[PDB]
């Protein structure tokens, strides 16, 4: 039977995107943040339920089985699932994305004798994917045709993942027109004059 | 005096403001060449050189016109009222001396006009002190582009 | 005078009145082989007289430009924008 | 931090009854819309020009709107293609200005 269980907080998530940046000069790297409407929690479903079930709390361990990553839209994660026995990584368009033999993420585990508190500590780049988003010639006269900001990407020892659309995630992005616009988009600006009609192109 | 005075000069971006080219009167300059403009809008990627520390800010003034309204026999267009602007020059607001900038890269913005027409152009540019300022120039202020491209 | 960016003008200047048969008058001092195309903006957001004027070789001009109230589209009331 | 390319502080003028001057926001349509494409220098060379801007923020009638109690909304807003602007503000609003023309 379901007996007493002690849960507080849990890990910590990170607001910079760290130990590799995609900066077009890898020197240098402006102040990400991934987006904060992150609900808070990665969600600390016991590994040693069955120790809950019935002591109160000691050191307990975890399935770390989510970090939340909540942002303007979707969510992202990256969670040692003590359940296959390797971290699997998933991202905003839904699935696992890697899977990564053994131990190559730290176990989440309680750091006192009675406590439901939980570390936590990412490091990312950026991988983009890319979208037009059309805005009019009824404003500059320039038409815009816009790629879609970034894309996070997790990297753990090295090795880089999607974690999808930065413009979902990565602050400050800007919009024009409900365009994301933000690190390493396009946008070719159909430049249209009495002239005629050329068509440039910018790089974010 | 010459703690703070400043000339200030108008030069291209094909040819430095850093020092620019004998083809320039104190009276006039007409380049010869042509802004190689970026076409995302028409602008004339061009230098400004201020050397002292200049304590107020000034004007890189500017305005966009046909080139079959041109008078090349004095160096004037003749008309189109199409449209005009002009660029804020900062260096500093330094307080005396010790906050200069020497080189100050100016992409001139002319933007707005998007109901007017288009076609081969020349524009007029001109170091400008902000409105009777500080006294500028070993020359050349005064930047007429003979071949330019509008774009809206 | 007030040294509109540069070039001083001594007219026009802003705010100038004028009546029935009276003159406008360009003059200031620009720096040499200038032109000075004028455009007399009526309140309908026309140039009812768009002329060309040439300045001379010291910096200076003084030149009549547009005869107000003598032509046809100055013979009644309102504000223009020289 | 660098931004060396295009941007525009958009211009929105408005009366003082036209905003409501408390909140920061318009209760009407612009009643002069005009754009100020802003070639921000570069901060990677502090020496070839300075990131700390004066910007003249142009626009075509307000010399040629009259006199009068006008509030303008200055909005940094990238002319797209352009990196990423505001960490906050992303807007300056002038709430008691006053046009002479």
């Amino acid at each position: 039977s379901t007996l007493s269980l002690v849960a507080k907080g849990a890990g910590v998530v990170e607001f910079l995107l760290t130990a590799y940046p995609y900066t077009g000069n890898i020197t240098f790297a402006p102040p990400w943040f991934i987006a904060e409407n992150v609900v808070k929690q990665p969600f600390m479903t016991y590994s040693d339920l069955q120790f809950a079930k019935t002591n109160p709390s000691a050191i307990l361990s975890l399935s770390t089985v989510n970090i939340t990553v909540v942002g303007l839209g979707g969510k992202a994660s990256v969670y040692y699932n003590s359940t296959s026995g390797q971290t699997v990584i998933t991202n905003i368009y839904g699935q696992t994305v890697a899977t990564l033999s053994g131990n190559v993420l730290p176990t989440l585990t309680e750091l006192a004798a009675g406590n439901g508190t939980f570390t936590g500590s990412l490091q990312f780049t950026i991988v983009p994917n890319n979208t037009v988003v059309q805005i009019p010639s009824s404003l500059t006269k320039t038409s815009f045709a816009v790629y879609t900001n970034g894309s996070l990407a997790i990297v753990l020892n090295g090795k880089a993942y999607s974690l999808g659309p930065a413009g979902l995630f990565l602050l400050p992005f800007v919009t024009y027109t409900g365009s994301a616009i933000g690190a390493n988009a396009t946008a070719i600006i159909t430049v249209s004059d009495g002239v005629g009609t050329s068509t440039t192109q910018v790089p974010i | 005096t010459a703690e703070n005075f400043t000339p200030i000069r108008l030069a291209p971006f094909q040819v430095p403001a850093q020092v620019p080219l004998p083809n320039a009167p104190k009276l006039k300059y007409e380049y010869n060449g042509s802004i190689v403009i970026t076409p995302q809008q028409q602008v004339l990627k061009i230098y400004v050189t201020s050397i002292l520390p200049y304590p107020q800010e000034f004007q890189i003034q500017a305005f966009v016109y046909e080139a079959s309204q041109f008078n090349v026999h004095t160096g004037s267009p003749t008309a189109a009222p199409v449209y005009f602007s002009y660029s804020a020059v900062r260096a500093y607001p330094a307080l005396g001396i010790g906050t200069s900038v020497p080189n100050l890269l100016v992409y001139v913005q002319l933007q707005g006009i998007s109901n007017l027409p288009a076609g081969k152009y020349v524009i007029v540019l001109s170091a400008v002190p902000f409105a009777g300022g500080p006294v500028l120039s070993e020359y050349p202020a005064q930047l007429i582009f003979t071949n330019v491209t509008l774009t809206q | 005078a007030v040294t509109i960016n540069g070039i001083t003008f001594y007219s026009p200047v802003p705010n100038q009145t004028y009546k029935y048969g009276q003159q406008l008058v360009l003059s200031i001092q620009s720096q040499p082989n200038a032109l000075v195309t004028l455009y007399v903006y009526d309140p309908k957001g026309n140039v009812v007289y768009n002329n060309v004027y040439q300045t001379n070789s010291s910096g200076g001009l003084t030149a009549t430009i547009a005869t107000f109230g003598s032509t046809p589209g100055f013979t009644t009331v309102g504000t223009y924008t020289v």
